[PDB]
C-alpha cells in the first residue's frame, strides 16, 4: 500500500504539468524505493549505500569515500552493472552487448 | 554448464539488438575482408551485403543468450524469427 | 495472541521467547479498532508454504537475496502472523495488465 | 616419466578465414603452437596425439572487431624432468668441464665433480674421451643420468645430472 | 599459451611451488590427481621408452590420414621410417619431436604393441605407481638393490623378492634388437 | 539520481526486470510485459452502459426469435436457430463478457475506458472493412461455432512470458489480462455480425493480424527500461513552471528525497 | 567535444554498448597495459622487444595478461595505489550468478 | 589503443578484488628505492638520482630509461616506488575504524572485548553483512569497556568462564586530528594512543576476531590500516612538465612527496641520533601531518596544510571527487575524437533523417574502411584528391599500421593500395553520425541522422526533428560524432535512428511535429474556402518527390 501511496503520490506530479507518462516508467522506481523492504531516498544513502558493486555506487555524490570502504573492508566489484563496465572502457551488457555471438562451424560448413 | 536448445522460455522472435549486432558482426567480417554466404548481388557496401546475408537467413551466427541466474540458450540467425 | 488495552512490561514481554519452538504474538487493541488491512491501498498477501516457496525460486530462478523484501512488523506481515523466510504472494492490479504476481520474503 | 596432460589453446582467428574448412585451419594453428613447444609447467609438449578428434567451439566475436576466440582442448605427449629420477640418454659434447647427455629433446650434464675421482679427463684424445679402469666416455656414450638439477631455460629445459652414484655412468 | 587441465583459487596467495624430487612430489598438473576434460579424474598416465615411442608412432600414422583425406577434394630399419613419417605429418620444425623419436627408436626396451602391452599388464598391476611402471619398463634393471636404488620412490612400496620376479619376467618380454 | 539509481535495471530473458545483481523488481516488465511506445490508447467497451445497453450489444441468444442473430447477419441465421450447444456455447460467450465487465469495474470504479493497451484492434477492423471490402448488404459467412471459437485460440497464441511450468504460465495469464478483456469485448460474436458484417476471411485477417502486431509488442530483453523511466521523468520535470499542497517541483523533490517533514502535509477523509 | 555525464545515459537507453566501448575509450584514452595474475596490479616488467614478461615480487613471467582499459582507468587505479588500496584486476571472475 | 603489439594474452577485466597494500608488498613491488628529494638532475646536471624521480621508475625527456621496461613514453606505463616512513602513520582515512576497532580489541591482548559469552554480540557473530557484522560489533563491544578474564557460561551463572585472559579497561576514543586520546579512572588520565602502540595491537588481533569485523587476512588486515610502507606514485601521476628545457615542472603531488621525504630524513636525525624524546614526536607528527596531508588536505582538520603559492595542494582525494574529478569527467565522461560543434538553421528541403554537414567539417572529419575489393578502386581516388576536394584521405594506414599522411607524403599520388589496408576517407553524403543538442537528458536527444554536405557553415536540420532535440534556431550548438567501426554504424542505424523513435516510448505518443509555416499553412490550406488552379496545382504535384505522376 506503501507502493500505492508512493504511485499516487507521483502521478498527481505528472498531473502537476498536465503531461503523460506510461505507468511502467514511475511504476519502476515507485518498485525501486519498496522491493527493498520499506521507502528508500533517492541519495547516497538509499541506493549508493546498499548491495551494487564498489564502482556503480562510487560513480555518484560520494566517490573517494566509497572506495575508502572498498578498500579495507577488502570489497569486490561483480563487473555486471552498468557503470562496472563504463570504467573499463568495455561492451557492457546494455541491448547490443547483452547476448554474445558465435559461429557454428557446422552452420559455418552447410553455405557453399 | 548451460541449457539445452529444448526448454527457451527466451522469445522466438530476435531482438532490434540481436539483428544490429548479426547485421553488425556481419558488417565488420564482411569489410574485414571475411567469406560472403549470398550471392553478390549488385552489393558492395559491407553493411548492406550483411542485411542481404539476415535475407537469404545464411549467416552462421548463434546468439547465446544468457540468464541473469547464471545458465544459458543457444539460437542461430536461422532459429530466430525476424518480425522486426 | 496477547490483547492488552495500554501495554505489557517490558519485565513480562522478555518471557515471549521463553517457551519454543512456540511462537508468542503480541497486539495492542488500538491497531484492531479498525481492520488495517480490510484497506482499498492494500492488496491481498497470501503465505506461502516451503514447497510454494522453493517453487518459487526453482522456476522464477530467484536467490534468497533478488527477490523483492518484506518488513516483518508490515501490518499484514503480523495479521498473517508472518515469520522470517515466508513468502508473500501478491495480488496487485494494474492501469495496464488487470493483475501481475509480486512475490516477497519475509524479515 | 613421459606422460599426457589434456591442455588447452587460446587460438584467435581472424574473420577473413571463418569459411568452409576452417576446423582444418584451427586444428593447424594448434599444430604450430603446441606442437615442438616446451614450457616451464608441463615440459616438452612434443606431439599433439589423435588429430582427428579436437574440441573446435563456439568462438565468441568481439564488438571491436570481427575475430572470434577459440579455445583448443587437446591430448598430448609431454614429457617433464624431475629431481632424482634415473633416466637413458646417448652423450654428445665433452671437454674439460665434463659432457652433455641426449635424454629425448632435453640435455642432461655431468661436471667433472659428478664423475668419479678415476674417471679423469683426457684432451689427448680425437674426440675427447674420459679415462678410467675401463670407463672411456667419448662423445656418442650410452650413459644413466640421475638428474640432480632441472633448469627452465624457458623455450627449452635443460639440466644438470651424476653418474657418480653406484650403477650409473657407462650403459 | 597453452593452458593447464588442473584449475584452481590462489587469488593473492602467490608463495607456490614445492621442490620437484623423484620422491613421487611432481607438478600441480603432475599427481594421481588431475581431470581428463570430459569430466573423469584420470589418474596421470606416465609412459617409459617405447610404451612412450608407440603413441606418437600411433597418432602419427592417425594424422597422415587425415591430410591425405582432406587433399582428394626393424631398429636401424625402424629409424628410417621414424623420420619419413616425421618429414611428413610433422611441421618439420618440430626440432623437439624429431630428437625424441630417435632416441626412443635407439632406446626402446620393446618393439611391438603386443609386447609392450603384457609388461604394462604386469606393471600398473603390481601395486604401483604411473610413475615406477614407466622407470621400470624403460630401465633394465637387474637387481632389487640396483632397482630400489634408481627409483627411491618404491624402498619400501614392494617385496624384495617380487620385485626381482617382475624385472626377470620383462627380461624375455624385452624386444630382440 | 533517477538515472544514477536505475542505471543497472533493464528487461532480461527470463521477460522480468533485474539489474547490477539480479535483482528482480517486477516479474514481467510494466505489470504487463510490452514495450513502451507499440501502446496507443485504447477503449474497453465492456465497462460502460447500462447492464441492459450491454445484452442488445452483446447477448445473442439463439432460442428467442427477438435476440437471434436475423439471416440478414449470418448465413447460418436461420438454421442457428432453437439449436441446444449452440445457444450453450453463446453462454460462455456472454458470461465471459458479465465476467469481464466487472472485472474491469473492480480495477477501475471510476468507469473510465480510455487505457493504454497495446495492439490498435479498431485500427486492424478499420483495415479490414476498406482492405475486404466486406458489403454490409450480404449476410457474412461465419457460424457461431467460428467466432466464439475463433478468438478462444487467439487468446492462447497472444505470449509474454514463454514458460511451461506453473508460476510462468500463470503470472502470464495475469499480465495479458486486460488485452483479453478488449479482445473479448470487440470480437464477441454479435458485435461481429451485428456491427462489423466481416467473412471468416476478413474474421482470419483480424486474428491474424493481431496475434503477430502483439508479439512485436512484447518488450525486447536487452532494453534499458531503468534508464529509459528515469529519461522520461527527469526530461519533462525540467518543463515545470511551478485544496493547497506542494506544486510538482518541490513536492518531487518530497517524494524523491522521501521527506517525512512534509512542506504540505494533508490528510483526506472520506 | 564532450560525450560526457548524461551523452552516456542516452547511448545506454539506446543499446548501442559497442558505441559506447569506441567513444570511452577509441576515441579517448584507450590504453594497453600489463597486469600480473596474482596481484591484479600494473606490476609486469614487460620487455616487448624480447618477451621477458616478468613481474616484481609475484615472481610472475608465467601467468601475465594484457587488458584494454582507458589510460584514465588505470591512471586512477595507480591513482588510489598511492593510497593504500589495491584495485586487483582479475581476468577470471570466480564469483558464479 | 596502447601502441606496439605484445605477446601476452588479451582479455575483460572480470573481477575488480580491493584490498588494502600490505605495508610488506609495498616494498617487493618496488623497483625503485626513493631517498632523496634531489628528483631529476644530479646537481642542475639534467639526468636523474635514487631520489625522488627515476632512482628506477621511468624516465622524462622523450627517453627510455624506464628499469628495462623503457618502451618510450606511450606503452611506457608508469612504475611505483616506495618509502620506508621513519614511525607508522594513520592512513588519513582509516582514522575511523583505527578509533572504533580500537574501543573493540583488548588494547594488551589483541581479543574483542565481548564474545559468545553475550547474546546479542553472538546476534552480531552472526550477521552474513562484512560491514553490519562490524556495525553490531562496535556498538557492542565499545559498552563493555573492561575485557573479562572470567565471565559466567550460557547455563548457569555461579559456573564461569576464563576464556581469555585480561581483565584491564578500555580508553574512551576521541579524535585529536592525527592521534587519538585514550581515559581510564582514581582521577582521569587520558594516554595519547600513539600509532606504534596502536598498530602492534592490531597485528596481535585474533584472525577470527579481525574476520567478525569488517577486516581480511589476505587482501586487506587492520595491521595495513598504519602505513610503515608508503608507495612513491611513477611521474605519470605527478608530471614534468618542463619549460622549454632548462626549467622545472613538477606538480604538486611532487612537491608533498618530497615535503614526506624531508619529514623523514628529520625524523631518521633525531632518532638514529641524540634522541630529543618530545621533539621527536614534531618530526613523526608531520611525517604523520604530510603522509596524511599528500592524501587528503581538503578535510575537517582545519589547515589545508597551503603549498608557498596559497594552493592548498592537489589532494590525491581532489583529484578523484565528482565531475571532472576522474570518476565523473575523466571517466564516467569523456572530451573525444571525431566531434564537431557548430551553428544550426531550419531547412523545409532535407527528410527527417537528414543532417547538415558543411565542406569544411565533412573534410575534417575521417573514417576509416578497409581496403576490400568492393569499395578499393573508390578509395584509391579519394587516394589522389586528399584534403582539399570535396571526397578525399587524410591518411591511409598500411597492413602493417603506418599512417601514409597524404597530405605530405612523396608517393601520395602513387599509392598503390593493397587488401586489409585502411583508406581514412572523409565522411561522405548519406553516412551515418550522432547529432546531439545539450543537456543530453532523453534518449531522443541522442539521435542519429544522415550525412547530406552542404556549403555555408552552419548545421542544418529538418524543422520537424526542431522539438525532440530541444532546438530553436537562434544559434542552438549541437554536437556530431562520427562512428569507426562497421559494426558501431550499424548501432546508430538500427536503434538511433531519427525514423525509429518518430513515436515515443516515453509517453506512449509521437514525439516529432510539424511546426510554425507547416503548422499554419497546412491549416490555411486544409479549408473548404482554399482552392487551386491548374498551373500552380502541377507544380504542388510535381513537388511531392514520390508521387505517381497521375494529375
Ligand atoms: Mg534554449
Ligand atoms: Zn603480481
Ligand atoms: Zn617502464
Ligand atoms: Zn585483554
Amino acid at each position: 500500500a506503501g507502493r500505492a501511496a508512493l504511485y499516487k503520490e507521483v502521478y498527481n506530479v505528472i498531473a502537476s504539468d498536465g503531461s503523460y507518462v506510461n505507468y511502467r516508467h514511475m511504476a519502476l522506481l515507485v518498485d525501486v524505493m519498496t522491493t527493498q523492504g520499506g521507502l528508500t531516498s533517492v541519495t547516497r544513502h538509499g541506493f549508493n549505500r546498499s548491495n551494487t558493486g564498489a564502482l556503480m555506487r562510487c560513480s555518484f555524490e560520494e566517490t573517494v569515500e566509497i572506495l575508502f570502504e572498498a578498500g579495507a573492508s577488502a570489497e569486490l566489484d561483480d563487473c555486471r552493472g552498468v557503470s562496472e563496465n563504463v570504467i573499463l572502457g568495455q561492451m557492457a551488457p546494455i541491448g547490443t552487448g547483452a547476448f554474445d555471438v558465435m559461429i557454428d562451424e557446422e552452420s559455418l560448413v552447410k553455405y557453399m | 554448464k548451460a541449457i539445452p536448445k529444448d526448454q527457451r522460455a527466451t522469445t522466438p522472435y530476435m531482438t532490434k539488438y540481436e539483428r544490429a549486432r548479426i547485421l553488425g558482426t556481419r558488417a565488420l567480417q564482411i569489410s574485414m575482408n571475411a567469406p560472403v554466404f549470398v550471392d553478390l548481388e549488385g552489393e558492395t557496401d559491407p553493411l548492406r551485403i550483411a542485411m542481404k546475408e539476415l535475407a537469404e537467413k545464411k549467416i552462421p551466427l548463434v546468439i547465446r543468450r544468457y540468464l541473469p541466474d547464471g545458465s544459458f540458450e543457444d539460437w542461430s540467425v536461422e532459429e530466430l524469427i525476424v518480425d522486426l | 495472541i496477547f490483547v492488552y488495552q495500554n501495554n505489557i512490561t517490558p519485565s513480562a514481554m522478555k518471557l515471549v521467547p521463553s517457551i519454543p519452538p512456540a511462537t508468542i504474538e503480541t497486539f495492542n487493541e488500538a491497531a484492531l479498532v479498525v481492520n488495517i488491512t480490510h484497506h482499498e491501498l492494500v492488496p491481498k498477501h497470501i503465505r506461502l508454504s516451503s514447497d510454494e516457496k522453493r517453487e518459487l525460486l526453482k522456476r522464477y530462478r530467484l536467490k534468497e537475496s533478488q527477490l523483492p523484501r518484506i518488513q516483518r512488523a508490515d501490518p499484514v506481515a503480523l495479521y498473517l502472523g508472518l515469520k522470517r523466510g515466508e513468502v508473500v504472494k501478491i495480488i496487485r492490479k494494474s492501469e495496464t495488465s488487470g493483475r501481475y504476481a509480486s512475490y516477497r520474503i519475509c524479515m | 616419466m613421459f606422460f599426457i596432460k589434456d591442455l588447452s589453446l587460446n587460438i584467435t582467428l581472424h574473420p577473413s578465414f571463418f569459411g568452409p574448412r576452417m576446423k582444418q585451419y584451427l586444428k593447424t594453428k594448434l599444430l604450430e603452437e603446441v606442437e615442438g613447444s616446451c614450457t616451464g609447467k608441463f615440459g616438452y609438449i612434443l606431439c599433439v596425439l589423435d588429430y582427428d578428434n579436437i574440441d573446435i567451439q563456439r568462438g565468441r566475436i568481439l564488438p571491436t572487431d570481427g575475430s572470434a576466440e577459440f579455445n583448443v582442448k587437446y591430448r598430448a605427449v609431454v614429457f617433464k624432468p624431475f629431481k632424482g629420477e634415473v633416466v637413458d640418454g646417448t652423450v654428445v659434447s665433452c671437454s674439460q668441464h665434463g659432457f652433455e647427455v641426449q635424454v629425448g629433446p632435453m640435455k642432461v650434464f655431468v661436471t667433472k665433480h659428478l664423475m668419479p675421482q678415476d674417471l679423469t679427463f683426457n684432451a689427448g684424445s680425437n674426440p675427447p674421451s674420459y679415462q678410467s679402469s675401463e670407463d672411456v666416455i667419448t662423445i656418442k656414450s650410452r650413459i644413466r643420468v640421475k638428474i640432480e638439477g632441472c633448469i627452465s631455460q624457458v623455450s627449452s629445459i635443460h639440466a644438470i645430472g651424476s653418474i657418480k652414484e653406484d650403477y650409473l655412468g657407462a650403459i | 599459451s597453452t593452458s593447464t587441465f588442473q584449475t584452481r583459487r590462489r587469488r593473492l596467495k602467490k608463495v607456490e611451488e614445492e621442490e620437484n624430487a623423484a620422491t613421487l612430489q611432481l607438478g600441480q598438473e603432475f599427481q594421481l590427481k588431475q581431470i581428463n576434460h570430459q569430466g573423469e579424474e584420470e589418474e596421470l598416465i606416465a609412459l617409459n621408452l617405447s610404451e612412450a615411442r608407440l603413441v606418437i608412432k600411433e597418432a602419427l600414422v592417425e594424422r597422415r590420414r587425415a591430410f591425405k583425406r582432406s587433399q582428394k577434394k626393424t631398429r636401424e630399419k625402424e629409424l628410417e621410417s621414424i623420420d619419413v613419417l616425421l618429414e611428413q605429418t610433422t611441421g618439420g620444425n618440430n626440432k623437439d619431436l624429431k630428437n625424441t623419436m630417435q632416441y626412443l627408436t635407439n632406446f626402446s626396451r620393446f618393439r611391438d604393441q603386443e609386447t609392450v602391452g603384457a609388461v604394462i599388464q604386469l606393471l600398473k598391476s603390481t601395486g604401483l605407481h604411473p610413475f615406477e611402471v614407466a622407470q621400470l619398463g624403460s630401465l633394465a634393471c637387474d637387481t632389487a638393490d640396483e632397482a630400489k636404488t634408481l627409483i627411491p620412490s618404491l624402498n619400501n612400496k614392494i617385496s624384495d623378492d617380487e620385485l626381482e620376479r617382475i624385472l626377470k619376467e620383462l627380461s624375455n618380454l624385452e624386444t630382440l634388437y | 539520481r533517477l538515472v544514477k539509481a536505475l542505471e543497472d535495471i533493464m528487461v532480461h530473458y527470463d521477460n522480468t526486470t533485474r539489474n547490477s545483481l539480479g535483482n528482480v523488481i517486477q516479474f514481467i516488465y510494466g505489470e504487463d510485459g510490452m514495450d513502451a511506445a507499440h501502446i496507443e490508447k485504447q477503449s474497453l467497451d465492456t465497462i460502460g452502459g447500462s447492464d441492459a445497453a450491454f445484452e442488445k450489444r452483446y447477448r445473442v441468444d439463439l432460442l428467442n426469435t427477438d435476440h437471434t442473430l436475423d439471416p440478414s447477419l449470418l448465413e447460418s441465421g436461420s438454421e442457428i436457430l432453437g439449436d441446444l450447444k449452440l445457444q450453450v456455447l453463446l453462454d460462455e460467450e456472454y458470461k465471459q463478457l458479465v465476467k469481464d465487465r466487472k472485472f474491469l469495474r473492480e480495477v477501475f470504479v471510476d468507469g473510465e475506458a480510455n487505457w493504454p493497451l497495446p495492439v490498435n484492434i479498431r485500427r486492424i477492423i478499420q483495415n479490414a472493412q476498406q482492405t475486404f471490402h466486406i458489403d454490409h448488404t450480404k449476410p457474412s459467412d461465419l457460424t457461431i461455432k467460428d467466432i466464439v471459437l475463433g478468438v478462444k485460440d487467439l487468446q492462447e497464441n497472444l505470449l509474454v512470458l514463454r514458460g511451461k511450468n506453473e508460476i510462468i504460465q500463470n503470472a502470464q495469464r495475469d499480465a495479458v489480462t486486460l488485452f483479453c478483456c478488449l479482445l473479448r469485448s470487440r470480437l464477441a460474436t454479435r458485435r461481429v455480425l451485428q456491427e462489423y458484417r466481416l467473412t471468416k476471411q476478413a474474421f482470419d485477417w483480424v486474428l491474424s493480424n493481431i496475434e503477430a502486431q502483439f508479439l512485436r509488442s512484447v518488450v525486447h530483453p536487452g532494453e534499458m527500461v531503468g534508464v529509459l523511466a528515469a529519461q522520461s521523468i527527469g526530461e519533462p520535470a525540467t518543463q515545470m513552471t511551478l485544496k493547497k499542497v506542494t506544486s510538482g517541483v518541490p513536492r518531487l523533490k518530497e517524494i524523491l528525497n522521501v521527506a517525512k517533514n512534509m512542506k504540505t502535509p494533508s490528510l483526506t477523509v472520506y | 567535444l564532450r560525450f560526457g555525464e548524461m551523452e552516456r545515459d542516452c547511448m545506454i537507453a539506446h543499446g548501442a554498448a559497442s558505441f559506447l566501448k569506441e567513444r570511452l575509450m577509441e576515441a579517448s584514452d584507450a590504453f594497453r597495459v600489463h597486469i600480473c595474475g596474482i596481484c591484479g596490479l600494473m606490476t609486469v616488467i614487460a620487455k616487448l622487444n624480447h618477451n621477458q614478461f616478468e613481474c616484481k615480487g609475484c615472481d610472475n613471467k608465467i601467468d601475465i595478461y594484457q587488458i584494454h582499459i582507458p589510460y584514465a582507468a588505470k591512471l586512477l587505479f595507480q591513482e588510489l595505489m598511492a593510497m593504500n588500496i589495491t584495485p586487483r584486476l582479475y581476468t577470471d571472475r570466480s564469483r558464479d550468478f | 589503443v596502447g601502441q606496439q603489439y605484445s605477446s601476452a594474452p588479451l582479455r575483460t577485466v572480470k573481477e575488480v578484488q580491493f584490498g588494502l597494500f600490505s605495508p610488506e608488498e609495498v616494498r617487493a613491488i618496488s623497483v625503485a628505492k626513493i631517498r632523496f628529494p634531489e628528483t631529476m638532475d644530479e646537481t642542475q646536471t639534467r639526468a636523474k638520482i635514487g631520489g625522488l624521480n627515476d632512482p628506477r621508475l621511468g624516465s622524462i625527456d622523450r627517453n627510455l630509461k624506464c628499469q628495462t621496461c623503457q618502451e618510450g613514453m606511450n606503452e611506457c606505463p608508469g612504475h611505483f616506488g616506495h618509502i620506508d616512513l621513519a614511525k607508522p602513520v594513520f592512513h588519513v582515512g582509516f582514522i575511523a575504524k583505527i578509533k572504533k576497532v580500537c574501543e573493540c580489541v583488548c588494547m594488551h591482548c589483541g581479543k574483542l572485548l565481548l564474545d559468545e559469552h553475550n547474546e546479542l554480540m553472538r546476534q552480531a557473530l552472526a550477521i552474513k553483512d562484512s560491514k553490519k557484522r562490524f556495525a553490531a560489533i562496535w556498538t557492542l563491544c565499545k559498552t563493555k569497556m573492561v575485557c573479562e578474564t572470567d565471565v559466567p557460561s550460557e547455563d548457569d551463572p555461579t559456573q564461569l568462564v576464563s576464556r581469555g585472559g585480561c581483565g584491564n579497561t578500555q580508553p574512551t576514543i576521541r579524535k585529536d586530528g592525527l592521534k587519538l586520546v585514550g581515559s581510564w579512572k582514581d582521577e582521569p588520565e587520558l594516554r595519547v594512543l600513539s600509532t606504534e602502540e596502536i598498530l602492534n595491537i592490531f597485528k596481535h588481533i585474533s584472525v577470527k576476531d579481525f574476520t567478525s569485523l569488517g577486516f581480511n587476512e589476505v587482501f586487506s588486515r587492520p595491521e595495513w590500516m598504519i602505513l610503515t610502507c608508503l608507495p612513491v606514485p611513477p611521474p605519470p601521476v605527478r608530471p614534468s612538465i618542463s619549460f622549454n628545457e632548462s626549467q622545472r615542472g613538477e606538480d604538486d603531488l611532487t612537491f608533498k612527496l618530497a615535503d614526506i621525504l624531508k619529514a623523514n630524513i628529520s625524523l631518521e636525525t633525531l632518532e638514529h641520533n641524540g634522541a630529543p624524546h618530545h621533539a621527536i614526536e614534531e618530526a613523526e607528527s608531520l611525517l604523520q601531518f604530510h603522509v596524511a596531508t599528500y592524501m587528503d588536505n581538503d578535510i575537517a582538520g582545519q589547515p589545508q596544510a597551503l603549498q608557498k603559492s596559497g594552493r592548498p595542494v592537489k589532494s590525491i582525494r581532489a583529484r578523484l571527487k565528482g565531475k571532472e574529478g576522474r570518476i565523473r569527467g575523466n571517466l564516467m565522461g569523456k572530451r573525444v575524437d571525431f566531434s564537431a560543434r557548430t551553428v544550426i538553421s531550419g531547412d523545409p528541403n532535407l527528410e527527417l533523417d537528414q543532417v547538415g554537414v558543411p565542406k569544411s567539417i565533412a573534410k575534417t572529419l575521417t573514417y576509416p574502411e578497409v581496403v576490400t575489393p568492393y569499395n578499393i578502386d573508390r578509395l584509391t581516388q579519394l587516394v589522389r584528391n586528399g584534403p582539399n576536394e570535396h571526397p578525399g584521405a587524410k591518411y591511409v594506414i598500411r597492413d602493417s599500421g603506418d599512417r601514409i599522411d597524404l597530405r605530405y607524403s612523396k608517393r601520395a599520388g602513387d599509392i598503390q593500395l593493397q587488401y586489409g589496408w585502411k583508406v581514412e576517407r572523409h565522411i561522405m553524403d548519406n553516412d551515418p553520425v550522432l547529432f546531439n543538442r545539450q543537456p543530453s537528458l532523453h534518449k531522443m536527444s541522442m539521435m542519429a541522422h544522415r550525412v547530406k554536405v552542404i556549403p555555408y557553415s552552419t548545421f542544418r536540420l529538418n524543422l520537424s526533428v526542431t522539438s525532440p532535440y530541444n532546438a530553436d534556431f537562434d544559434g542552438d550548438e549541437m554536437n556530431l560524432h562520427v562512428p569507426q567501426s562497421e559494426e558501431t554504424r550499424a548501432e546508430l542505424s538500427q536503434l538511433c535512428a531519427v525514423p525509429l523513435q518518430i513515436v515515443s516510448p516515453q509517453s506512449n505518443k509521437p514525439c516529432m511535429g510539424i511546426v510554425q509555416d507547416t503548422l499554419c499553412g497546412i491549416r490555411k490550406l486544409t479549408l473548404r474556402d482554399t482552392f487551386i488552379e491548374l498551373d500552380q496545382v502541377l507544380n504542388m504535384l510535381y513537388w511531392v518527390p514520390d508521387w505517381d505522376g497521375v494529375i
